[PDB]
């Protein structure tokens, strides 16, 4: 079902000068995020955090501090480069976490090995009132 | 961490699933509409609360609803 | 000529033109019977 | 031995000194 | 047009002659207000043999450091 | 507060009238050295007592300029 | 009188208002030339305050201590010029403008885009519902109880 | 949990700064804490009233102790009229030898603060005498708080924590409280006026250890018994009478004479006592209503089941209501708010146009503060009665249990009774502020006589009924055949139309064009507070643009910027909207109030009458003549005791203005400049070996409302405050 890629460190880094909007304590201490692509020829392009970077020729790795700039930059890669990205959760254990595209295909897709998370059989208007859930620890619309 | 709830008025129009920008929801089969899909959300825990996927879902009322609820350093969106 | 006056009929000239007129008639009843605090004809 | 010179000093330098030493103790740190 | 407004409103109705006469003596003015709902009190005395409203714009120096010296040059 | 300072310090240093021996009375005696240095003094002595001039223009040439005053305010 | 107020004609703050009125106009006006158009228009201005207030006693206005007239709406029969004609009069006059709005309303919502017509105003049928405003009171009468004034359903 | 706050696990597991402070602005919403049942909350509910009662009798206590310290009753009580009451001394030592100097007054020997809480006058009234009587109030007082907390912890204890049934008991608490907290209390309160007041106020020092060998009436309880009662008023105080002593004195204890005191210019304290006796019978008599063990009385579910319009026209009527009252709390809370506030506002209105304390009435300052004091708290209280209905809608209301009946019918029509509400608001907004810039442009144009100047016609015909003689309208009690004139020429008429006719004090005062635009400007607050809170109530629930609003609880941020943007849509932030409202309303009332009563205590009514039919004049004449003094408190040349107020008059000032911050820019700023303040102390060095533990995060978008919403509140108060006190008693007149 979709061995994940296993990261795979010694791959060339894109080429950036530095900046101030890099990695800090969080990622030392809590958690950070990287992100890898292909890109098929060495091209320019912006980061998520500072100014512009170039793509290497060959695989690129990238490390940031955020799962949402680690998508912001896989929609820049994917739309403007057309591109496929894949990135991962890195815990200060030595962990990682393949995180997307999840199952192999990105979520837009609709693939037949996903299961239901949190959906509800019925409309918005016929949740119970707060008043029926009281002194329950449930809330209305986790029912 | 935000509750995500997808309700079942949803027309699997996928709208939502691009507009989330921490790639929480996704499309799952389903038989109860033309286009055999429906949101679901299993990683509400990187949801950030930004209720963008609420207005791109075209169903009135909403057919995904986002509940803020305990916030977390996920949540909150702090990179320090 | 047409779209002239179409364009003449438009929100905001034709709200200006009505609210010259109305102006300017309220100014002229205002001159001829200023400072008139009470209906006194009837 | 004024009365008011002990207390003045008490209740607005020493009893909020050690109320948020207390109170940040309290608040700041796991139990 | 705002300055050509500006020129005839000093040509027509100012004071600007009488304040060339008596600079020191005669307030700037170029604005009167027609008398209609007794806002003829704005019309204040200025100087000059003329009531209006008083200017700061300032107009009156700059036709004196120009030259002019009569309304039909304004 | 750039416009206030300068009024303030133009009224309290530089304008004034000059009188035959030679003595410069000032719009506002110098008072601008002493009271600008408080919060209380910019109130006192600059907001309340030059609005005495725009507040009691009701009557004369200069009520439009109480009434934009508190059209201003609204 | 009413509210203990005494007529404006008989009252005398009122006439030293009006004393002093005409004496500040008149201090101006010793300044100018005797015939020049600043004196006249000065002159004018005091005749207009001279008729304003000989009118003001006319009409029999009551006056407070302060010598300014009040006015009466309690509705005494003696004090309706001062409120109720003129109420009634601001109620067509506003009446007709409702109307008149609301007919050109009901008149343009029955096209496909009804919102084309009310950016840029249709004068041709607007010219002919104004004049419904003059009848209005009879109209709004008959189609309340004709009931259709208010949308039912609803 | 394992960390604070424990009662919630949600925030105890934040790692921002926000835990801290959401920590603190929800430690009483017991609601809304984990593991929380019926019984929990009823008895927390409980032992935090007894809290409450054990803090309000220590700060009495308090007021005590000071003014039995540093105070100046025993001078004061000498010459009432000619010396200033003392409230606290003053110990700072940032003080200057001049500050020293300025503040040291009413004979003190330091610098002392005068009191205006009116406390003084009332402990006058009632009785006390000496230093040594506040003595023993404070000490009784420092017992019977001790007792409220030894109450308190008491019933937190297992085996006398009252079960939930218990609380719900309706009947028995109405019963009680009417015929025994409020019945009984003023019963004893008649009885101390009969015994101490009254004999005080007429030489006699009755005191614990006398009370019994002193008859408050020379035939004591023989008349009481026997039924002929009118022994108990034959011989009233004369009008020549001292307060404090003999001369003059009389030996009726009850009476009703309707009138003032002739020298205090207060109610007579025989009315009083006769007043507080009175409904304390029909408080004891009413209170036996409702059925408890004993098979006789009412059912309240009952009466209000039975009370169903035929017809229709109230669907149900009040059926249902007996259970949604009971068992929601918030229901019950806004109930008590709003029935507190109405009483609040009523005692505001009452102590300025009749006092009760001697020689109150020339104190004015006092007087000022009162009014405005309970002015403020009566709209705070209103706005939160509102507030909890809205919350009541939230949390406790069961569409089902209340279907048809008078609550589920006001939620199904809204829209008329808020679409209306906007309609009254606009027009009385529409019509005030047009005649208001019609007069000002009229006197700009320097031709006063041509306002429109309105008589209040139906106020001065209200007031010619009561019998006040300056309008000339002849109506009831101002007649002189009329029946309701008649009835009563012989009990308390004589002293009521004496004092109404008497235009020196602040019953019934003349009115004019101004009291009529300025009451229909506080109409136009009253519907526009009204109109906010309603709509914020009534459409909590949910509405068109959010109709799960229900879910989302009673105060959260928005829902986003979807469906056009929804700022603002929760009904707490309908209440938010509605406090700066009542702020301006309740700014509105006490402006007319103080500048009516300013310009009447300085025998210059008349000024007050020309410059109030416009703003200017208000403007003018009220904020900026009033102000010389204090912004004057000190200057280049000194200081006086004044400054105080100065001082606070910009304070007031700065918080107002630092409010408009939170309420002007919003979170996002803030955050992102927060993130770029973390990133410097991170990056800087010997800084970075100190670290912080909760994460800096910008203030929450509902508790920076809050904020800006508290700052703006405090420095109205704050300003207000100092203004209104620096004025009245810079000239104390
Ligand atoms: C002193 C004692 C005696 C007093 C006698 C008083 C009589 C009334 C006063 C004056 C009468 C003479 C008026 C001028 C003559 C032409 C009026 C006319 O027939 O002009 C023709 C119109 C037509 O009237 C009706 O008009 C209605 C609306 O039609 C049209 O209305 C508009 C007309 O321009 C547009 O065409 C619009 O698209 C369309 O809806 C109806 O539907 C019918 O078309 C038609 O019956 O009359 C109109 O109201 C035109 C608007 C003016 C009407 C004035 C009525 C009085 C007020
Ligand atoms: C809530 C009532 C109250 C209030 C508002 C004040 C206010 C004040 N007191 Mg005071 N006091 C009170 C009750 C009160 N007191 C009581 C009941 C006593 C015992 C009879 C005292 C005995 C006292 C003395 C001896 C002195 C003051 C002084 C002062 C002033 C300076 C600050 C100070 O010394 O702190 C207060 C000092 C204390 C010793 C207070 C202890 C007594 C109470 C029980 C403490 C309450 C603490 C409690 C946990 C919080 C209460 C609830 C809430 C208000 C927070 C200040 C204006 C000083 C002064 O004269 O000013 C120049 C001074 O020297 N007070
Ligand atoms: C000077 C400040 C100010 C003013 C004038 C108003 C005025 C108003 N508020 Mg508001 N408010 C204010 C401050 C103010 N507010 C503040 C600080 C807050 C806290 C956020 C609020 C919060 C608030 C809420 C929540 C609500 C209001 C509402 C209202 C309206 C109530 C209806 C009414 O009274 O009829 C009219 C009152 C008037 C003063 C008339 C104003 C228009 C006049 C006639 C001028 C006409 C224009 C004129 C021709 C010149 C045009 C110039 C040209 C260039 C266009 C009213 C227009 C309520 C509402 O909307 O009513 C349904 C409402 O719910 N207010
Ligand atoms: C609710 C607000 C309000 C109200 C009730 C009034 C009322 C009045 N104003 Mg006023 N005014 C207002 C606001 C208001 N104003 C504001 C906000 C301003 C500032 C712009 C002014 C500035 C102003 C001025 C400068 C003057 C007035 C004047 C007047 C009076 C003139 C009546 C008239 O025109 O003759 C009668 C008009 C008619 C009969 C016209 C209707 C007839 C129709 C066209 C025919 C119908 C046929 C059937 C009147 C009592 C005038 C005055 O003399 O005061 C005494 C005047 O000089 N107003
Ligand atoms: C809760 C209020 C209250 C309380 C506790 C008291 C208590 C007392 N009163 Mg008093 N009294 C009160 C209200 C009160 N009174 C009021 C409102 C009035 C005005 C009518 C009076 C007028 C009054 C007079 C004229 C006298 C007292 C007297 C007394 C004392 C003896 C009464 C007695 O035992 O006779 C008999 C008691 C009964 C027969 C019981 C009555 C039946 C009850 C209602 C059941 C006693 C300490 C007497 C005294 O000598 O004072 C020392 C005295 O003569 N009172
Ligand atoms: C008997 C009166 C009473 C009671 C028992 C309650 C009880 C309750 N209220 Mg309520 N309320 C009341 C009156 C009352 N209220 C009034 C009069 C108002 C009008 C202002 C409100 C408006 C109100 C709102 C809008 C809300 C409540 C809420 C609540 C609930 C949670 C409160 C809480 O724990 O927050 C914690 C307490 C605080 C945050 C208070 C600290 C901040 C205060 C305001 C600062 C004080 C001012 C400042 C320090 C003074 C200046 C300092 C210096 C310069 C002098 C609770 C059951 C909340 C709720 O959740 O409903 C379920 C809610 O949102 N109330
Ligand atoms: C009176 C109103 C007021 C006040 C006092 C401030 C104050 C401030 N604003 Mg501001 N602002 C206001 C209104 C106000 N604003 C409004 C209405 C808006 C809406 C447009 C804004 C929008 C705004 C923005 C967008 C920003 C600010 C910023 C700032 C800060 C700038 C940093 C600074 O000055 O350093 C020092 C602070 C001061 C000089 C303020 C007074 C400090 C006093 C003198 C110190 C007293 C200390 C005392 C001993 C404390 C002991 C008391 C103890 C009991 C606790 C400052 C704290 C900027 C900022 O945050 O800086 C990075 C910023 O970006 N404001
Ligand atoms: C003078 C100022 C007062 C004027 C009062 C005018 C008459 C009001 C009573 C009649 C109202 C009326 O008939 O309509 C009553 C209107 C509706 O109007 C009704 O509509 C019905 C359905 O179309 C029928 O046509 C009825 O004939 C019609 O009267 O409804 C109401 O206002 C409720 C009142 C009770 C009916
Ligand atoms: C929201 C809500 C709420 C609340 C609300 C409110 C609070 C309202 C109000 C209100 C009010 C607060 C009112 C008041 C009133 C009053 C009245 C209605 C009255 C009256 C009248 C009369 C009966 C009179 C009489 C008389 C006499 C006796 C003699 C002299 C004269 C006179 C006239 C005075 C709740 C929580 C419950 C629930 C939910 C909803
Ligand atoms: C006499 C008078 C008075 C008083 C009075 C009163 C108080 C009464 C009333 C009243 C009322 C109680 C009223 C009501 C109403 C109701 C309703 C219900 C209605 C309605 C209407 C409508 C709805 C309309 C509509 C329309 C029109 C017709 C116009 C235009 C168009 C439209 C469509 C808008 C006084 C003393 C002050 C003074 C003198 C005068
Ligand atoms: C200034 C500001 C901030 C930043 C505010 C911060 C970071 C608060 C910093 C204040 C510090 C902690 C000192 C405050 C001193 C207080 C007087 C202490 C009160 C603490 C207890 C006594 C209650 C926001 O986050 C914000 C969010 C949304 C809308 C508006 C705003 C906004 O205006
Ligand atoms: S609120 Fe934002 S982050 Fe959360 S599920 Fe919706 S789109 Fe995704
Ligand atoms: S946007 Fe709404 S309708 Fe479309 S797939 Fe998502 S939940 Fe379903």
């Amino acid at each position: 079902g979709f061995t994940p890629p296993e990261l795979d460190p010694n791959t060339p880094s894109p080429i950036f000068g530095g900046s101030t909007g890099g990695l800090l304590r969080k990622a030392q201490v809590e958690e950070f995020y990287v992100i890898t692509w292909e890109s098929p020829k060495e091209q320019i392009f912006e980061m998520p955090t500072g100014g512009a970077a170039i793509m290497r020729e060959g695989p690129n790795l990238l490390k940031l501090a955020r799962k949402e700039q680690c998508l912001a930059l896989g929609t820049r890669l994917r739309s403007k480069y057309k591109i496929k990205y894949q990135f991962y959760r890195v815990f200060p254990s030595g962990e990682v976490q393949y995180l997307h595209p999840k199952d192999g295909v990105y979520p837009e897709k609709v693939n037949p090995g996903r299961q239901g998370v949190g959906v509800n059989f019925r409309s918005i208007g016929k949740n119970v009132s707060p008043i029926e859930v009281k002194f329950t620890g449930k809330q209305p619309y986790d029912l | 961490s935000h509750s995500v709830k997808i309700y079942d008025t949803c027309i699997g129009c996928t709208q939502c699933v691009r507009a989330c920008p921490t790639d929480v929801l996704e499309m799952i089969p389903w038989g109860g509409c033309k286009a055999k899909q429906i949101a679901s959300a299993p990683r509400t825990e990187d949801c950030v609360g930004c209720k963008r996927c609420e207005s791109a879902c075209p169903t009135d009322f909403l057919s995904v609803r986002v509940y803020l609820w305990h916030e977390t350093t996920r949540s909150m969106g702090l990179a320090y | 000529m047409r779209d002239l006056k179409t364009y003449l009929s438009v929100a905001p000239v034709a709200s200006t033109l009505w609210f010259a007129a109305l102006a300017g008639l309220l100014i002229e009843i205002n001159r001829f019977f200023p400072d008139a605090l009470t209906f006194p004809f009837f | 031995i004024n009365l008011p010179s002990l207390f003045v000093p008490l209740v607005g330098l020493l009893f909020p000194a050690v109320a948020m030493a207390s109170l940040f103790l309290h608040v700041e740190k796991r139990l | 047009l705002w300055l050509s407004g500006m020129y005839f409103h000093g040509a027509r109705f100012s004071n600007y002659e009488a304040w060339l006469n008596d600079p020191t003596h005669i307030r700037p003015s170029a604005q009167v207000v027609w008398p209609i709902v007794g806002q003829e009190i704005l019309n204040g005395d200025v100087g000059g043999g003329f009531r209006g409203i008083q200017i700061t714009s300032g107009f009156f120096q700059i036709w004196r450091a120009s030259g002019i010296t009569s309304e039909l040059q304004l | 507060v750039v416009i206030f300072h300068f009024s303030w310090k133009m009224q309290s240093d530089v304008w004034g009238s000059i009188n035959d021996q030679g003595v410069v009375t000032h719009i506002t005696g110098g008072n601008f050295a002493q009271s600008s240095i408080t919060i209380n003094g910019w109130l006192r002595d600059f907001l309340w007592a030059q609005a005495s001039q725009v507040i009691q223009s009701y009557g004369s040439s200069l009520s439009a300029y109480g009434l934009f005053f508190l059209g201003a305010h609204f | 009188d009413i509210a203990g107020l005494t007529p404006c004609k008989d009252s005398k703050q009122f006439a030293k208002r009006e004393k002093q009125s005409i004496k500040k106009l008149e201090s101006s006006l010793k300044l100018y030339a005797p015939d020049s158009a600043p004196a006249l228009a000065i002159n004018a201005t005091i005749e207009k305050t001279k008729r304003r207030f000989d009118n003001y006693g006319k009409q029999g206005l009551l006056c407070g201590a302060d010598g300014l007239p009040h006015l009466i709406v309690s509705g005494d029969q003696r004090h309706w010029g001062e409120f109720i004609t003129p109420g009634i009069l601001f109620l067509y006059i506003a009446g007709w403008i409702g109307w008149v709005g609301r007919s050109y309303l009901i008149a343009i919502r029955d096209d496909k885009k009804p919102t084309q017509k009310e950016i840029i105003i249709d004068v041709p049928l607007a010219t002919g519902l104004v004049f419904r405003g003059f009848s209005w009171p009879i109209a709004a009468y008959r189609e309340l109880l004709n009931g259709e004034l208010v949308a039912k359903d609803v | 949990a394992l960390r604070f706050p424990r009662f919630s696990q949600g925030l105890a597991q934040d790692p921002t700064t926000r835990r801290i402070w959401f920590g603190i602005a929800t430690a009483h919403d017991f609601e809304s804490h984990d593991d929380i049942t019926e019984g929990r909350l009823y008895q927390n509910i409980f032992a935090s009233h007894f809290g409450q009662l054990a803090i309000i009798f220590l700060w009495t206590s308090g007021n005590l102790f000071h003014v039995a310290w540093q105070g100046n009753f025993e001078a004061w009580v000498q010459d009432p009229l000619h010396v200033r009451p003392i409230a606290h001394a003053i110990w700072d030592p940032h003080f200057g030898q001049p500050a020293v100097e300025a503040f040291t007054r009413g004979g003190a020997l330091g610098p002392v603060n005068i009191a205006y809480s009116g406390v003084y006058q009332w402990w006058y009234t009632i009785g006390l005498r000496t230093n040594e009587d506040l003595y023993t109030g404070a000490i009784f007082l420092l017992f019977l708080s001790f007792i409220s907390l030894l109450a308190g912890w008491l019933h937190l204890q297992p085996k006398w924590k009252p079960s939930v049934s218990w609380f719900k008991n309706a009947e028995s608490r109405l019963n009680h409280h009417l015929s025994g907290l409020f019945g009984v209390s003023s019963l004893a309160w008649a009885g101390h006026l009969v015994h101490v007041a009254i004999p005080g106020s007429r030489g006699e020092y009755v005191r614990w250890n006398n009370f019994l060998s002193v008859l408050p009436h020379p035939q004591g309880l023989g008349p009481l018994f026997t039924g002929q009662w009118n022994l108990y008023a034959q011989n009233p105080d004369s009008s020549n009478h001292l307060f404090s002593t003999s001369q003059g004195a009389g030996t009726a204890i009850l009476t009703l004479l309707g009138g003032f005191h002739p020298q205090t210019q207060s109610l007579w304290l025989t009315d009083m006592a006769h007043h507080h006796l009175a409904i304390a019978i029909l408080f004891l008599i009413g209170g036996h209503m409702y059925r408890t063990n004993f098979g006789i009385g009412h059912s309240i579910k009952y009466i209000l089941e039975a009370h169903i319009p035929p017809g229709g026209r109230l669907g149900r009527g009040h059926k249902g209501l007996y259970d949604t009252i009971n068992n929601s709390i918030h229901f019950q809370l806004g109930l008590a708010l709003a029935s507190l506030g109405v009483i609040t506002s009523l005692v505001a209105q009452h102590m300025y146009s009749l006092p009760a304390y001697a020689f109150i009435a020339q104190d004015f300052t006092t007087q000022a503060a009162l009014y405005t004091h309970h002015q403020y708290i009566a709209g705070f209280i209103m706005t939160g009665a509102f507030a909890h209905g809205a919350i009541f809608f939230i949390r406790d209301y069961n569409p089902e249990q209340n279907a048809d009946n008078v609550l589920a019918r006001m939620l199904e029509h809204k829209e008329a009774i808020i679409s209306h509400l906007s309609w009254a608001s606009l027009f009385l907004g529409f019509h005030t502020l047009g005649l208001y810039v019609h007069n000002d442009v009229m006197l700009a144009f320097g031709t006063p006589e041509k306002q429109i100047l309105i008589e209040p016609i139906f106020a001065q015909w209200i007031q010619s009924a009561h019998g006040k003689t300056s309008y000339g309208f002849d109506v009831l009690l101002s007649s002189t055949n009329s029946p309701a004139l008649n009835a009563g020429r012989s009990i308390w008429l004589p002293g009521w139309l004496n004092a109404i006719n008497e235009n020196s004090n602040s019953l019934f005062l003349t009115i004019g064009p101004g009291d009529f635009l300025v009451h229909h400007a506080i109409a136009l607050g009253l519907h526009t507070t009204t109109l906010i809170l309603v709509k914020g109530a009534l459409d909590a629930r949910g509405s068109k643009l959010m109709p799960d609003k229900k879910d989302f609880g009673y105060s959260f941020p928005c829902d986003g910027p979807g469906r056009g943007g929804t700022c603002d849509i929760s009904a707490w932030d309908a209440f938010y909207l509605a406090v700066f409202w009542m702020l301006n309303t309740i700014g509105w009332v006490t402006f007319y109030w103080h500048w009516k009563h300013i310009t009447l205590w300085q025998g210059n009514v008349s000024q007050f009458n020309e410059s109030s039919t416009y703003l200017m004049g208000w403007l003018r004449d009220y904020l900026w003549l009033n102000s010389s003094q204090l912004i004057n408190g000190y200057n280049p040349f000194g200081m006086n005791s004044l400054s105080v107020w100065a001082w606070m008059f910009l304070f007031g000032h700065l918080v107002w203005a630092t409010g408009f911050m939170f309420l002007i820019s919003w979170r996002g700023y803030w955050q992102e400049l927060i993130e770029t303040l973390a990133w410097a102390h991170e990056r800087t060095p010997l800084a970075n070996l100190i670290r912080w533990r909760d994460k800096p995060v910008a203030l929450s978008i509902v508790q920076a409302r809050l904020v800006g919403l508290v700052h703006f509140s405090v420095g109205y108060i704050f300003t207000y405050a100092a203004f209104l006190i620096a004025s009245t008693s810079g000239k104390f007149g």
